[PDB]
């Protein structure tokens, strides 16, 4: 299960790759990454920042993230979405990430558009195979086959490693985002 | 509803029919009423079935194309297709010599012998421009079959 | 006779470093001195841990993961 | 009916009570895996086969090469055939 | 979420004759025990609502836990709530408040509140029974003292000798909007108010 990412700077590849696409269709991946900061100041940082996210998930747990500045807890509720609605916290934008995993062969391609509210962002790839042995025996393995089909000139965040990880990291990659 | 009942169940039973030589079915192609199995392990062959009857049709695009009829065509399964494999791969090769003749038109030239059964409609021997079913004649008695094809083709 | 069949199995071992490519190899070599006292693809796609076996002079299962030497008695060198 | 060695492995959800509330519980919707340890080949492994009928809302084969996916007990069979053919056609290829 | 309460004074003297009539009229009973806790917000100026209901209420399944355990704190279940003041002037009919359900799983739970800048507040063990008629439910309260704060260990102590038992019908209608649902959950809670009015006398109260 070592997961791999990519970011890149060439929008709209995925779909003219989906019709070239030669194997199997599965289930449509899907997160949302939101804005939030606090309607008043008071809540500055650290302890209560004005930061704050949650991340729906599509895969199954529906668990939010509850972040206030590497705070994990993982929630189904969305009834905190309402509770958090009172009295606090502005929005202005959430630029969502649509996007549509497939099995391949041995490995699972995954792929996910930043379908922005904001127009636009940038494509990122997300890779994963079973790398039961060192990864780093196994990543450049991975590598060979971005040639096919191929990928040129990108962005490169791609961590070695249960798809739970990724969570964990999406505020690391929100990081990517921030500026 | 019953109508992709019909339609679904079908596929219900090829897919399990599928699993020896991987017809994973790609849509890549269309999804018209005819259907696109697709091939393993390897602009890519397309084997299909619909009418039902046997029928081959290479597209990416659209190229060359030609039907037939062995069994009943209704059942399978898997043994079936085992007997598929063994045509559709002269067949290719058919297509193979089909490349050198668009490229004399053409050879009289056949097998080229290749596995296995003699059933096929495809069917075996092939000629130039149209097949010469015939190899279970003698090579040297094959030019004479080969003359009865000839004989075929004033008509 | 049985050491060219026995090179075989020296074969599949250079298939594990194949699986490398993809220490031990002294005990496999060991082990080799040991017996010389006396489809796969599918079974790479099971890895893509797997199973596989060769066939004469006896049933020895080409286990891989690190690799594992099973063999058939029921014995299997490390 | 051709004699062929194989190992049913059962294991029923009432196996295991301690009262009739347990055995109560024993009876539900929950997959009823079997697994299915057929010998063929003397040499060659054996073939794994799951059974998991789910009550409602069921022959996974695994051999040497890959596993499938069934249905009909009689694609079951003719799987086997596949094997009890191409494996001895694997014997004459020596 | 919009809860459709109801209230009942029990007297401790006859409690135990509106179990033994319940247990023969009702789905259940199913053992209740729970340990409520407040987090306080705590900023200024206003507009802060900083209303009573306003402050948060964590709720959290304490009964099938043990009792010896002491790092229940966070290992437990644990909820969210919120309840909004009941609709104004209602009367004869039930009155009706907002509620929402959230829950959350880590072992980051408390933590939380204080990452929200709450702080400790007030907080009371309640334990009793629940009843079922099929949406519709009804349970018991009895608000126990916890023997020290954050603890598990009985006694508990009553606010008094003779504490009464709370009774409290309620239901769950999906959205307000649905004047539909509104209709068939009024007929249920009536049906029940009929059903249990023979032995009690429950009314609507102002929250």
């Amino acid at each position: 299960p070592v997961h791999g990412v990519i970011y890149y700077s060439s929008p709209s590849m995925a779909t003219f790759l989906s019709p070239a696409q030669d194997n199997l269709v599965r289930t449509y991946f899907a997160q949302h990454l939101k804005k939030w900061v606090v309607q008043y100041k008071l809540y500055r940082n650290a302890v209560t920042p004005k930061t704050l996210e949650f991340l729906k998930q599509n895969i199954n747990p529906s668990m939010l993230a509850c972040v206030d500045e590497a705070t994990m807890i993982d929630a189904e509720p969305e009834l905190e979405d309402i509770i958090v609605r009172t009295k606090l916290w502005n929005f202005r934008q959430s630029f969502t990430i649509e996007g549509s995993i497939y099995e391949v062969g041995s490995f699972k391609v995954a792929i996910a558009n930043v379908l922005q509210k904001s127009v636009w962002k940038g494509i990122l790839f997300h890779v994963t195979y079973d790398g039961t042995e060192s990864v780093d025996l196994a990543r450049p393995i991975i590598q060979e086959f971005f040639l096919k089909c191929f990928l040129q000139n990108n962005k490169s965040v791609t961590p070695v490693y249960l798809d739970s990880k990724l969570l964990l990291q999406l505020f690391k990659q929100r990081i990517d985002t921030v500026s | 509803i019953l109508n992709r009942l019909y339609f679904f169940c079908i596929q219900t039973q090829l897919l399990e029919v599928a699993q020896c030589a991987e017809l994973h079915a790609v849509q890549g192609y269309y999804s018209f009423p005819y259907l696109t199995f697709s091939k393993g392990k390897w602009w890519v062959l397309a084997y299909n079935v619909e009418s039902n009857s046997w029928s081959v049709r290479l597209l990416n695009a659209a190229g060359q194309t030609l039907y037939t009829q062995d069994v009943h065509t209704t059942k399978g399964t898997l043994s079936i297709e085992s007997f598929s494999r063994l045509s559709y791969l002269l067949e290719v090769q058919i297509l193979l010599f089909n490349v050198q003749t668009a490229c004399a038109a053409p050879e009289m030239h056949l097998i080229k012998m290749n596995k296995t059964a003699d059933l096929t409609a495809i069917l075996k021997r092939i000629l130039a421009i149209s097949r010469k079913k015939x190899x279970x004649x003698x090579x040297x008695x094959x030019x004479x079959x080969x003359x009865x094809x000839x004989x075929x083709x004033x008509x | 006779m049985s050491l060219e069949e026995q090179r075989t199995r020296d074969e599949l071992k250079h298939k594990l470093l194949d699986l490398n490519q993809l220490t031990i190899c002294p005990s496999l070599l060991k082990l080799l001195h040991p017996e010389t006292g006396t489809v796969n693809s599918f079974y790479t796609h099971l890895k893509s841990s797997n199973d596989t076996e060769n066939n004469e002079t006896k049933s020895i299962n080409g286990k891989s993961a690190k690799e594992p030497h099973h063999s058939e008695h029921d014995n299997d060198n490390f | 009916q051709r004699d062929i060695s194989f190992k049913f492995m059962p294991n029923y959800p009432w196996e295991k009570a301690k009262d009739f509330l347990e055995l109560e519980n024993s009876l539900s919707i929950n997959r009823l895996s079997i697994s299915w340890r057929i010998m063929v080949s003397n040499f060659e492994p054996a073939i794994f086969i799951q059974h998991t009928p789910t009550l409602h809302g069921v022959w996974r084969c695994k051999d040497q090469y890959s596993s499938n996916q069934f249905s009909s007990l009689k694609n079951v069979c003719q799987y086997i055939e596949h094997h009890i053919n191409s494996l001895s056609r694997r014997s004459k290829k020596t | 979420m919009q809860e459709l309460y109801l209230l009942g004074v029990v007297p401790s003297r006859r409690f135990e004759a509106v179990v033994n009539s319940l247990s023969k009229t009702l789905d259940g009973p199913k053992t209740i025990l729970e340990f409520w806790v407040v987090y306080r917000p705590k900023d200024v100026p206003p507009n802060l609502p900083r209303q009573p209901d306003s402050w948060l209420r964590l709720c959290s399944n304490i009964e099938s836990h043990d009792e010896t355990d002491t790092e229940w704190s966070k290992n437990t279940q644990w909820s969210m709530y919120l309840e909004g003041n009941s609709e104004p002037k209602r009367e004869d009919k039930c009155g009706i408040r907002p509620v929402n359900r959230a829950k959350l799983t880590n072992g980051s739970v408390t933590e939380f509140v204080e990452k929200m800048g709450y702080e400790f507040s007030h907080e009371y063990i309640i334990q009793g029974l629940e009843y079922f008629f099929f949406d519709t439910t009804v349970r018991i309260y009895q608000t126990l003292i916890p023997s020290q704060q954050r603890s598990i260990k009985p006694p508990f102590h009553p606010m008094n000798e003779e504490q009464p038992w709370i009774l409290h019908v309620y239901t769950h209608v999906a959205d307000a909007s649905n004047q539909v649902a509104m209709a068939k959950a009024e007929a249920n809670l009536t049906k029940v108010k009929t059903l249990l009015s023979a032995f009690c006398d429950l009314k609507n109260v102002r929250l």
